[PDB]
């Protein structure tokens, strides 16, 4: 049957940690997609699915949109998109890994903010998550799309302008963590976190950062990364996660916005079309068949 | 400190009627153009509940009929229309400088008409003294407004040291108040003395009521 | 979001207990965890409050060095211990997150309290003695017991549309309190009642009638 479409989301889940057994077996009820949630450790919030057949698959991952920063009106980083074809062999278990939306810093739910939010540390947006497709071979994850998370909105960002999308194909390569300041930086694909609004890298479970605490000791407006590697939040925005975690300002600048990850593409597979911000929320990954 | 002064300390109110309670700050306790005064409702064997936040906004499903007022120094929480449901202690507090400091409370009950107290006097069992000491027990049920005033008299003349006195809380069937009081002496003060009489003064009535016993 | 309290503690003067305050829902790093003491007849206390992420604290000067607030990270559980403790120590302990400046500085999510009860006396049963003098009123006087929760009902709980239970009194170092029950002349002595009294501490049970 190669009609089948398998679509994998955060299973209803939302902000820096992932998703439970129990939430994937009630948003997949009455599918043909079935899959094993970890439930502890860095693999916790993680999807593993089991490929049915040996044949050439689409696999287009989406990354997660950071977080608004001051005002109701500014845009999103959206999620960066990452289209490739791959071969894949009966019975080999695909990980993968969702990412979830930057915390947004408007609207807000406290009528005290929203006041700001329509017309000092804090109001910058979260990283938000970017999304992994990987594989064991040989007990050693490897990487086969990461799809970057969009870095957060600074509290006073003032212009709806970003960076190009950028994309490595190279294993070499490190996948760090991006620079962190007062706000957190993305994480990457492997690195070891020690701050606490500093997005983790994939292996270490990818579990979002923590707000800057210079914001939640005083005023305590929180805005926290996403699942996976977002980056927390200060007045400057959080970086998104990716390969390498995107960078966050070294200071904290309310005019700063935090800086998407970079994605990745096995060489071994075909990349379609080059790397685009499209995704205004969380992440998303689809697989199909392939038509050759 | 930041001294809260919240006034009054009880506060009886008719259901439908407006309850107001006061809480008066010693500086004030504004800062970056916010209030930090707040409003907590505790009923008996529950944690304190957030009401009011930065002196006016609501809590999360905080009914509309509660709602905050004040800046600076003075400040008001009003209770319109009074429910039943609303029956238990209300506190202020501000969180402007540490340390973070509590108002008094006031204790906000149900208003009825007067009631007279019911009185009654009881000896002591023979049981009680064949293990020593003699407890008198003097019951005043279901009287309101919750002010009284107990007297004993021993031979004529009053007794008051060595009593015991406990207050029930507002009756949610009656709305009443009631109190015991109960003296205690050694057994050989009791025998040295036959007639034991109690009195209560209630602003229901200019004449005390009384109970009296004599020995036998 | 939960605060999750442990136990009761009973203990003798001069001791210490370590409450502790396991928090869920939220991220333990970034909140003010507050300590507020209630007894009887007072208002709220603040004892003071910890900051999970660096473990900055700030104190109530009244209760330095007798307050010690910490916080476990890889638990996410708030501890305040109690060091030599007196009588003035017995109370209810609440455990409490607080916001920041935008939600007024102020507590938004307690804990279910922890009773601690400091005493030098050891448990003792209670004594039961009747109280006997249109309607007529009857009493049950318990009398000399340790800990405080007692429990008085009249003929098993059957008769109870207007019965009266006061609150207990200290007298040292034991508990007193008396319970009332009026019923019609035509139904006493005619009828026995007798009032139950339990204090399942000592595993006590106990019926007395009233005698004329
Ligand atoms: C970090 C690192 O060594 N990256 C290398 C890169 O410099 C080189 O251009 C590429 C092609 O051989 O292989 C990889
Ligand atoms: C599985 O995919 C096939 C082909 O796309 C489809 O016909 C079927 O409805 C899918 N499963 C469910 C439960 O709908
Ligand atoms: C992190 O620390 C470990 C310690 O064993 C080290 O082996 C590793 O190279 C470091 N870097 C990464 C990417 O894990
Ligand atoms: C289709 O098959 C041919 C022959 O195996 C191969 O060279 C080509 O790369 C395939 N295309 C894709 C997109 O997989």
């Amino acid at each position: 049957d190669p009609t089948v479409h398998w679509l994998f989301t955060t299973c209803g889940a939302s902000g820096p940690h992932g998703p439970t057994q129990a939430q994937c077996n009630n948003a997949y009820q009455n599918s043909n997609l079935s899959v094993e949630v970890g439930s502890e450790g860095p693999l916790k919030g993680i999807q593993i699915w089991k490929v049915p057949a040996t044949d050439t698959y689409s696999i287009s991952g989406y990354g997660a949109a950071g977080g608004k920063g001051g005002k109701n009106t500014m845009m999103r980083s959206h999620g960066v998109s990452v289209l490739g074809i791959f071969n894949l062999e009966k019975d080999d278990m695909l990980y993968i890994l969702v990412g979830q939306q930057g915390e947004d810093a408007c609207p807000s739910t406290n009528q005290l903010i929203q006041k700001v939010c329509i017309g000092w540390a804090g109001g910058g947006g979260g990283g938000g998550g970017a999304t992994y497709v990987f594989k064991m071979k040989d007990g050693v994850p490897v990487p086969l799309i990461i799809a970057a998370g969009g870095g957060g909105r600074a509290y006073g960002a003032k212009t709806d302008t970003f960076h190009p999308e950028r994309l490595e194909n190279n294993s070499s390569v490190l996948g760090l963590n991006g620079n962190s300041g007062a706000a957190g930086g993305g994480g990457g694909w492997n690195d070891n976190t020690s701050l606490l609004w500093a997005g983790k890298s994939l292996q270490e479970g990818a579990t979002g950062g923590h707000s800057c605490p210079q914001a939640m000791k005083k005023w305590g407006w929180e805005t926290r990364g996403g699942f996976g590697g977002g980056g927390g939040g200060c007045s400057s925005g959080g970086g998104g996660g990716g390969y390498i975690g995107g960078n966050a300002a070294s200071n904290n600048d309310p005019e700063m916005d935090g800086e998407d990850g970079v994605s990745f593409i096995s060489p071994l597979g075909i990349l379609y079309t080059p790397a685009l911000k499209v995704m205004e929320g969380h992440g998303e990954v689809n697989i199909k068949h392939y038509l050759n | 400190d930041i001294v809260l002064t919240q006034s009054p300390a009880s506060l009886a109110v008719s259901l439908g009627q407006r309850a107001t309670i006061s809480c008066r700050a010693s500086e004030s306790v504004d800062n970056y153009g916010i209030s930090f005064m707040n409003w907590f409702q505790q009923k008996p064997g529950q944690p304190p509940k957030l009401l009011i936040y930065a002196a006016s906004n609501q809590g999360s499903g905080v009914p509309a009929r509660f709602s905050g007022s004040g800046s600076g120094t003075d400040f008001s929480l009003n209770i319109h229309p009074m429910e039943e449901d609303d029956t238990a202690m209300y506190f202020c507090q501000q969180s402007k400088e540490v340390p973070w400091t509590f108002g008094g409370g006031t204790k906000l009950e149900i208003k009825r008409a007067d009631a007279a107290p019911t009185v009654s006097i009881f000896p002591p069992s023979s049981e009680q003294l064949t293990s020593g000491g003699a407890s008198v027990v003097c019951f005043l049920n279901n009287f309101y407004p919750k002010d009284i005033n107990v007297k004993w008299k021993i031979d004529g003349s009053e007794r008051q040291n060595g009593v015991l006195n406990s207050w029930t809380d507002q009756d949610s069937k009656d709305s009443t108040y009631s109190m015991s009081s109960t003296l205690t002496l050694t057994k050989d003060e009791y025998e040295r003395h036959n007639s034991y009489t109690c009195e209560a003064t209630h602003k229901t009535s200019t004449s005390p009521i009384v109970k009296s016993f004599n020995r036998n | 979001v939960q605060l999750q309290q442990s136990g009761a503690e009973l203990v003798k003067p001069g001791a210490s207990v370590k409450i502790s305050c396991k928090a869920s829902g939220y991220a333990f790093s970034s909140y003010w965890v507050n300590w507020v003491k209630q007894r009887p007849g007072k208002g709220l206390e603040w004892i003071g409050q910890i900051y999970p992420g660096d473990g900055d604290t700030n104190y109530n000067g009244k209760f330095k060095g007798k307050a010690t607030l910490t916080a476990d990270k890889s638990s996410s559980t708030a501890y305040m211990q109690l060091s030599s403790l007196t009588s003035e120590d017995s109370a209810v302990y609440f455990c409490a997150r607080s916001r920041g400046y935008f939600y007024g500085s102020t507590y938004d999510s307690w804990g279910q309290g922890t009773t601690l009860t400091v005493s030098s006396a050891k448990t003792t049963p209670p004594s039961v003695y009747p109280l006997a003098p249109s309607m007529v009123t009857l009493g049950c006087l318990v009398k000399g017991y340790f800990p405080e929760p007692v429990t008085v009902t009249w003929n098993s709980g059957s008769l109870s549309s207007g019965v009266h239970t006061f609150p207990a009194v200290l007298q040292s170092d034991l508990y007193t309190l008396s319970s009332s029950v009026t019923v019609p002349s035509s139904t006493w002595p005619s009828e026995t009642v007798t009032c139950n009294v339990a204090h399942p501490a000592s595993s006590t049970k106990v019926d007395k009638k009233i005698v004329p």
